[PDB]
């Protein structure tokens, strides 16, 4: 086709978006993205790259306020897509100078492959190498979690940053319309249920994400023996739900921000929380009609529907800039949308790091008198929290037990913050809880004879309690129980050693073969479950290799899980003697076979 | 290798590559199916799963298969029925076709469940695991091709209610197979049967390709 530089100035645009699409996902992203520009300041066009003459790239800065964007999918072992071939090889063997050219890239990928967004990474790197300048972070979409979610996140924060570098700024364009139903009948207003109206009152199965069951809290005891943190065991009765579960399974939970916290926002925002209302999605052919169950109050929303705790995203701060009367105040808000410079430096420091929630922002920015309805547009939905079930359905058919740490801490915000679910959970005294049961493939093996290694430092001991219960049960049934190992860990023996007595009972009952306990602050050198493993290596090896033992790692993911993995690698490497790298292969094979299974979080 | 799961992949490595490069599959992978084309295959599959799941039900308690019984997490019959209702309307019942390839496959299934239970697992390995690997991409190509609702109607067979992570589930499934007690003679039989099952699928794909472009 006739050159794209010409066709931009001819069709009246500044922004251009190229898509490398195989199955049309990249295209989908590209098209939505250039259509965002149109009502966000500028005006974009999405194009198939194979039909335009790509030498014309350093000819882009001839269009004033120009930016170029790339949406490319990673295929195979990190290789390119169809319509992207001409470009790719040119890029590989060019180095003619791109100084002054503005760009940004989004990668479409999957974490189960070891070439994660290799395509996207390449393109993003290469352009910089030629003299060109990046405006926004390279996106790393992931199909293992949810690629779409990763995209939407990235997109949410792109536009605000783009605006700030260039100036532009309609910086305000709405997506919902407020419709007060000021005089309206009572039982057609949502009170915080998740699915249908009065779903929380009319409880019949199916019970799930959209019709939670409300389980009655049978008890709550502080397992925490010290004072450092509060760690708690709760018992949720699911008697007539006829929900089934298996040990190691999750139970998901629908919490409510502490109403006290709620109220402050309402106050300082200065509206009536109890105002019955709806926000209607005005983009008519969007069947996503309200951001949350409507009709309902602001009270009901802030308490049950919206996420008022996890700090703001960049975009919402940019949105809010407009309600600040103070110029200086406005400026700060405007800055924290920049994807780089000082602007990015600040935001990470004073928002995300300091864990300034919505409320804190308002408190720290007096000018912010934004409308409550518009805020109830800009807030993320309250995500449910899930908990590894700490019971066995064979000993507790009618009860789902949870183990958890309650969250609470001095941030750099000066503000003491609270955990939503955990604080909420804590207040539930022996009071109903909306929850469902989601399946995991964290499971005990079929052969009761199969030995088990359980590694569960901290609350990670949770699902493993269920495991232990099940093993105990087996022995009551006269079935042959294999070797059963718990490698647990905590800070100090008298402080936070979860289920001390019951675990010990299990020890002496024969049900738990070895109770190994890593006490980490009982000396000035730290003692971890890896250490314990190292100590026992030979015993472990015979179990894994002769007994055909299963491996379970539950708990902290950042450090612990992969330290444990490394320890296992070393065990393999020395005992059916291998190259380190051979050992890793063996380990990996184990996982595939389904003999090494995890269940972590942060 | 030693473990059933490891063995089967190696034994069907060849067959898989040929199944996936048959004309129907390759075309499908670039997004080239007709509504009739899609309609046919689903119909055929319905019969297969009805037979398979009947046999499973029969032998859910025999230890040559009991460790591979996943009614909650896998069973496809109800889901397939939904898709038949969507694709062939309220009359789907005897409206759906019943190709020769399909028939042969089903009758083999009957035999296997009838006198060779120990081998069921080969069929199961071929089927369910496939659905959790290729299946997810295949579902999503359907939207581009037939542009169906992200309300999900017509793609119940490709949607897995109970299974939160297909990668995770494959994990467990493989372990489950290993838990079956079998002599390596019987292991070899099972491996052979896996190949047979693959062949059965492959024959279907090429049949239906004839009848489309036609
Ligand atoms: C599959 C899965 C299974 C899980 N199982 C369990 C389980 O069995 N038991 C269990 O306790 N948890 C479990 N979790 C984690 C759990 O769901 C929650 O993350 C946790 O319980 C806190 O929820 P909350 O709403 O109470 O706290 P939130 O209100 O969500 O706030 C907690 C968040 O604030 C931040 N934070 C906390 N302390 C600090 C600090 N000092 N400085 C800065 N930031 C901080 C972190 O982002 C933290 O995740 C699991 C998670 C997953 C994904
Ligand atoms: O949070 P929570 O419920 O998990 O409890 P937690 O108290 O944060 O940690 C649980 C246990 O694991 C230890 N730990 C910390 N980092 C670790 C790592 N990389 N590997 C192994 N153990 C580690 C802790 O010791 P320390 O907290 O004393 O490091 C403690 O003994
Ligand atoms: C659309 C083309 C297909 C592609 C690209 C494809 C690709 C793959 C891949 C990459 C795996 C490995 C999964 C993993 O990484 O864990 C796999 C597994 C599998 N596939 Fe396919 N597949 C296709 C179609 C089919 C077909 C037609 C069948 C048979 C009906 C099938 C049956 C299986 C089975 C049974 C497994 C499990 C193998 C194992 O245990 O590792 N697939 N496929
Ligand atoms: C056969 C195949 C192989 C893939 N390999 C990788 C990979 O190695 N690394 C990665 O990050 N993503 C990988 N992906 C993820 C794709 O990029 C992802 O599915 C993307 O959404 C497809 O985009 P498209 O529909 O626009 O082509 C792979 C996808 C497929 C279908």
């Amino acid at each position: 086709e006739s050159s794209f530089v010409e066709k931009m100035k001819k069709t009246g645009r500044n922004i251009i978006v190229f898509y490398g699409s195989q199955t049309g996902t990249a295209e989908e992203f590209a098209n939505r993205l250039s259509k965002d520009a149109h009502r966000y300041g500028m005006r974009g066009m999405s194009a198939d790259p194979e039909e335009y003459d790509l030498a014309d790239l350093s000819s882009l800065p001839e269009i004033d306020k120009s930016l170029v964007v790339f949406c490319m999918a990673t295929y195979g072992e990190g290789d390119p897509t169809d319509n992207a071939q001409d470009f790719y090889d040119w890029l590989q063997e060019t180095d003619v100078d791109l100084t002054g050219v503005k760009f940004a890239v989004f990668g479409l990928g999957n974490k189960t492959y070891e070439h994660f967004n290799a395509m996207g990474k390449y393109v993003d790197q290469r352009l910089e190498q030629l003299g060109a300048q990046r405006i926004f972070e390279l996106g790393l979409g992931d199909d293992d979690g949810n690629l779409e979610e990763d995209f939407i996140t990235w997109r949410e924060q792109f536009w605000p940053a783009v605006c700030e570098f260039f100036g532009v700024e309609a910086s305000s364009i709405r997506q919902y319309e407020l419709v007060v139903h000021e005089d309206m009948d009572v039982a057609k207003v949502y009170t915080g249920e998740m699915g249908r109206l009065k779903s929380y009152e009319n409880q019949k199965p199916p019970f799930d994400a959209k019709n939670p069951f409300l389980a009655a809290v049978t008890a709550n005891r502080k397992l925490n023996q010290g004072t450092e943190r509060h760690l708690m065991h709760l018992e949720l009765d699911i008697s007539d739900s006829k929900i089934r579960y298996e040990s190691g399974d999750h139970v998901a939970v629908y919490p409510a921000n502490d109403s006290a916290l709620v109220n402050q926002i309402g106050e300082i925002l200065g509206a009536d929380l109890d105002v019955i209302m709806s926000l209607n999605n005005l983009d008519e052919e969007s069947n996503k009609k309200h951001p949350f169950p409507c009709p309902t109050t602001y009270r009901t929303a802030l308490t049950y529907y919206l996420d008022i705790t996890n700090p703001p995203r960049t975009n919402v701060l940019y949105e809010l800039a407009q309600y600040a009367s103070e110029p200086s105040e406005q400026e700060h808000l405007h800055k924290m949308a920049s994807s780089s410079g000082e602007g990015k430096e600040l935001y990470l420091s004073w928002v995300v790091e300091a864990r300034r929630h919505i409320l804190a922002i308002l408190q720290d920015y007096p000018s912010l008198r934004p409308p409550i309805d518009h805020l109830c547009e800009l807030l993320p939905r309250l995500q449910a929290r899930y908990y590894s079930i700490a019971s066995s359905s064979k000993v507790h058919p009618n009860s789902v037990h949870i183990c958890a740490v309650a969250v609470e801490y001095e941030a750099k915000s000066g503000r003491v913050n609270k955990g939503v679910a955990t604080s909420w959970l804590r207040a539930k005294e022996p009071a109903l809880v909306p929850m469902f049961v989601r399946k995991s493939q964290f499971r005990l093996p079929f052969k009761s004879t199969t030995p088990v290694i359980m590694v569960g430092p901290g609350t990670g001991i949770a699902p493993f309690m269920g495991f232990i219960q099940e093993r105990a049960w087996l022995r009551e049934q006269g079935k042959e129980v294999g070797e059963t190992l718990l490698y647990y860990g905590c800070r100090r023996s008298d402080e936070d050693y979860l289920y001390r007595e019951e675990l010990a009972r299990f020890h002496k009952d024969g049900a738990l073969t070895q109770l190994n306990v890593a006490f980490s602050r009982e000396q000035a050198h730290k003692v971890y479950v890896q250490h314990l493993l190292k100590r026992d290596r030979e015993h472990l090896w015979k179990l894994i290799h002769e007994g055909g033992a299963h491996i379970y790692v539950c708990g902290d993911a950042r450090n612990m899980a992969k330290d444990v993995q490394n320890t296992f690698y070393d065990i393999v490497a020395e005992f059916g003697p291998m190259e380190h790298t051979q050992a890793v292969d063996y380990v990996k094979k184990l996982m595939t076979k389904g003999r090494y299974s995890l269940d972590v979080w942060s | 290798s030693q473990d059933l799961s490891e063995a089967l992949k190696e034994a069907t490595k060849e067959v898989h590559i040929r199944a996936e490069n048959s004309e129907f599959m390759r075309n499908f992978q670039k997004g080239q199916v007709s509504r009739e084309g899609f309609k046919l295959v689903m119909a055929s599959l319905y019969h297969i799963y009805t037979a398979l799941e009947e046999e499973i039900e029969r032998n859910k308690q025999n230890p040559v298969y009991a460790p591979l019984y996943f009614p909650e997490e896998l069973h496809r019959r109800a889901a397939l029925e939904q898709d038949m209702a969507f694709w062939y309307g309220p009359h789907w019942q005897e409206a759906i076709p019943y190709t020769p390839a399909t028939q042969h496959y089903v009758k083999r299934l009957h035999e296997v469940g009838g006198t060779h239970p120990e081998l069921l697992v080969a069929h199961a390995y071929t089927r369910y695991l496939g659905d959790l690997s290729g299946g997810q991409v295949l579902k999503k190509i359907a939207q581009k091709a037939m542009a169906l609702p992200s309300s999900g109607e017509g793609l119940a067979f490709f949607t897995f209610p109970s299974i939160d992570n297909p990668t995770k589930f494959k994990q467990l499934y493989r372990a489950r197979m290993n838990t079956l007690e079998m002599t390596p003679e019987v292991k070899h039989r099972v491996t052979e049967e896996a190949k047979t099952a693959f062949l059965l699928n492959i024959e279907l794909f090429e049949e239906l390709q004839a009848l489309l472009t036609e």
